[PDB]
DNA sequence: ATCAATATCCACCTGCAGATACTACCAAAAGTGTATTTGGAAACTGCTCCATCAAAAGGCATGTTCAGCTGATTCAGCTGAACATGCCTTTTGATGGAGCAGTTTCCAAATACACTTTTGGTAGTATCTGCAGGTGGATATTGAT
DNA sequence: ATCAATATCCACCTGCAGATACTACCAAAAGTGTATTTGGAAACTGCTCCATCAAAAGGCATGTTCAGCTGAATCAGCTGAACATGCCTTTTGATGGAGCAGTTTCCAAATACACTTTTGGTAGTATCTGCAGGTGGATATTGAT
């Protein structure tokens, strides 16, 4: 019964997803979220297909970048595990918050 | 079996993003925290896009509306016009 | 000697309306002057970009308003918009 | 002869705002109500900053608003703080704020 | 009838650029040189980027440049990375980069 | 129906001058378009500002040059000013 | 003879300089530095005195802010002593590097 | 003209105490000894960047005198808008 | 170490989603001929800016002392990585119709231009007042005991 | 806790810089009033392309197991804070000189503007093919023993 050690798949997945450029959130759920959020600003709205793909590209690109920074924050604190506080510190310093 | 739209952003998806991010190991509270962050991002962008839409007396949000909303939020995006 | 204008006067009137017993240092006034020129440019800029995006050659109060909404945060926006609209309605009806 | 300001009931100069909209190359044409709206918007923001700055002057037992009072006002108000998040007010200093862990004992 | 582009030695369109300058409200008037200069700067940078993109498709055994190639070419060039530091290249992914402390020891 | 203007074309010529045996995807060309528009807006706007700061009414190649220097990094700015200067000379030296 | 313990004057200084707004670098040195650097860009420059003051207001505000961020990075690593790596991490996440 | 004293190593006029004072206004309680040189490096870069841009405005106006406005405009370009000196 | 489990790389194949190629208008560059506009080239000011000298304090450099912080070390417990799959949500592809976009129309509203009137800026003098910086002197705060 | 050192606080008090106060001149706005031009809202509707949905697709929720990471605790070493001491360098405030921003007045050169050719560039259409996946088998990496 074979079994990879904790970390070994993770690294494998890093090497994999850094190599590729496909989106990583599933479309329909991202799309429904967009509409939920937009409903709160104006009702009965329609979205060009490419207007939703633009959003998805932007978010994914944002979050991946935030995760790079977040990861540097965990590493600064001598950890290798990213916690919320790391995400909060990165946003704080980016000027997105606080 | 009902569910929050935001929870449509699944733990495995979030994890993938983090892996593109170079992250090796993830606390379990990140998923909720990430969802929060992502929501505030889309809120801010969408608010500004929709604002462009209403200015144009349209009922459709266009790629340009988004592009312009991105630009002014300092998140300029290439590849969708403009 | 050339006339160098500023918003010093307007700023001082508004100060007297909100704190009639309160003065302002010329440094502080310089700051206020910077502030108004800055917000002026930011709004005027957004409106310009806006008109252009919509192939209009004209910046009307409608473009100012959308700019304001793009630029200001929540409650500042709401209030700015009402004072704006109020000043226009009144102006329009006062010739 | 009525100024366009009094017509609109503003302290801020509508004519001057109109002229600056022209000379700044913002568009071919400027609608008659843009400078009215804009001057009103600026007047409102300046009224708003002055209110909080005044308070900050009175709190420090002062009659005269200096740059520190603008800075205290702006930075203690969420929305002004955001609107002016990438701006420096000369002679403003910063808000008194020490991180808890740095204080003595437990 | 000779295109100003061919006079200038350029592929990029001096005329179009002249026009975009007139109708983007940048200034009351526009020099004759200004659109030639600008067009040439735009062509130059286009070149430099296509050049490096080119090489990156070549390196990946490919003849048709895709957004990815543009990302590898920009983020591996110090100066283009700086010029485009606040820009997202759709469908670009990110550079292979793992923090050394995360690599397995043994 | 109506025309949608782009640079997708000048870009293709430059590609052929630089890598004659290499093609480009639809998306890729979309990016290159955004690129050209972006840099265009950055340089024009900065040029617009210079001209206004000096109370001039005209955007010459000198305003473009200065802009390029302010906007681009070291070497990039520099291979670029030369190219731009070269084009102007050649366009001038052309009956 | 009397001694405040390590940190106790540090906290006093924070409260003192957070309460005031005067420039914290000496004027004449700052000015020499500004002239050195510009001279290396272009010889025979003169400066309006208010140009130099603007530069100084702007530098001090930039460093004070960077020291705040630097401090947050030290505290995040459970320290109270700011180190170069703290300045470095803050600058990277700011996009300065 | 006749002479004009050579400027060298003026970065050292940004002394340790001055730096410690900036850090206190930034809330910092304890400071590693290496911070002083690191801060001088960071400061030099920020000044070079701003001055480079200001002087470019100066040269473009064909002046020999750097003004407050020249500085103010450089600051804004660089996303460090400054109030209190004009503009 | 060797050995099996499993992931990864590399060579080759091939249909078609997506390039490139071609055609044929036509909006918008280019050419032409006047009709403004502008950015200096000279020719002077009055500044700010630079230099420099002297006095004086106010802060800087330095060395010593040791409090307490940092980083090393050790370790137990808790918490996230790895794991197999059918249930179910997402993906794909086919079809009405909402509304974006094309087009035309016309007047409320814009620019333009030449007067008339006013206000906001400055500069000359004049007065005033808030508060910076100094003074004790009564109330904490800290740290040694 | 109690006691002594010293930082802190606050409140009153005079010199004075920076603020407010006129005064008055005026030059440049801003406003007023026709004459003239047009941008874009309004209305009508053609036809993309967007919402909706049925069948096809394949990613994710789940619960268990324990590897190894995190956070707590202890501690030796040495770094950085505090502080006294000696005195250099910045601050402050003069004085002169001039290098240079800041104006104004005249044109030659440059750029805008109205009008007509003459394409270059686009949409719509027609061929052409790079490579996304598929398979097969060799090879590399990981982990157990
Ligand atoms: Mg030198």
């Amino acid at each position: 019964p074979h079994r990879y050690r904790p970390g070994t798949v993770a690294l494998r997945e890093i090497r994999r997803y850094q190599k590729s450029t496909e989106l990583l959130i599933r479309k329909l759920p991202f799309q429904r979220l967009v509409r939920e959020i937009a409903q709160d600003f104006k009702t009965d709205l329609r979205f060009q297909s490419s207007a939703v793909m633009a959003l998805q590209e932007a978010c994914e690109a944002y979050l991946v970048g935030l995760f790079e920074d977040t990861n540097l924050c965990a590493i600064h604190a001598k950890r290798v595990t990213i916690m919320p506080k790391d995400i909060q510190l990165a946003r704080r310093i980016r000027g997105e918050r606080a | 079996v009902l569910r929050d739209n935001i929870q449509g952003i699944t733990k495995p998806a979030i994890r993938r993003l983090a892996r593109r991010g170079g992250v090796k190991r993830i606390s379990g509270l990140i998923y909720e925290e990430t969802r929060g962050v992502l929501k505030v991002f889309l809120e801010n962008v969408i608010r500004d896009a929709v604002t462009y839409t209403e200015h144009a007396k349209r009922k459709t949000v266009t790629a340009m509306d988004v592009v312009y909303a991105l630009k002014r939020q300092g998140r300029t995006l290439y590849g969708f016009g403009g | 000697r050339s006339r160098k204008e500023s918003y010093s006067i307007y700023v001082y009137k508004v100060l007297k309306q909100v704190h009639p017993d309160t003065g302002i240092s010329s440094k502080a006034m310089g700051i206020m002057n910077s502030f108004v020129n800055d917000i002026f440019e930011r709004i005027a800029g957004e409106a310009s970009r806006l008109a252009h995006y919509n192939k209009r050659s004209t910046i009307t109060s409608r473009e100012i308003q959308t700019a304001v909404r793009l630029l200001l945060p929540g409650e500042l926006a709401k209030h700015a918009v009402s004072e704006g609209t109020k000043a226009v309605t009144k102006y329009t009806s006062a010739k | 002869a009525k100024t366009r300001s009094s017509r609109a009931g503003l302290q801020f100069p509508v004519g001057r705002v109109h002229r600056l909209l022209r000379k700044g190359n913002y568009s071919e044409r400027v609608g008659a109500g843009a400078p009215v709206y804009l001057a009103a918007v600026l007047e409102y923001l300046t009224a708003e900053i002055l209110e909080l700055a005044g308070n900050a002057a009175r709190d420090n037992k002062k009659t005269r608003i200096i740059p520190r009072h603008l800075q205290l006002a702006i930075r203690n108000d969420e929305e002004l703080n955001k609107l002016l998040g990438r701006v420096t007010i000369a002679q403003g200093g910063v808000l008194p704020n020490i991180q808890a862990v740095l204080l003595p004992k437990k």
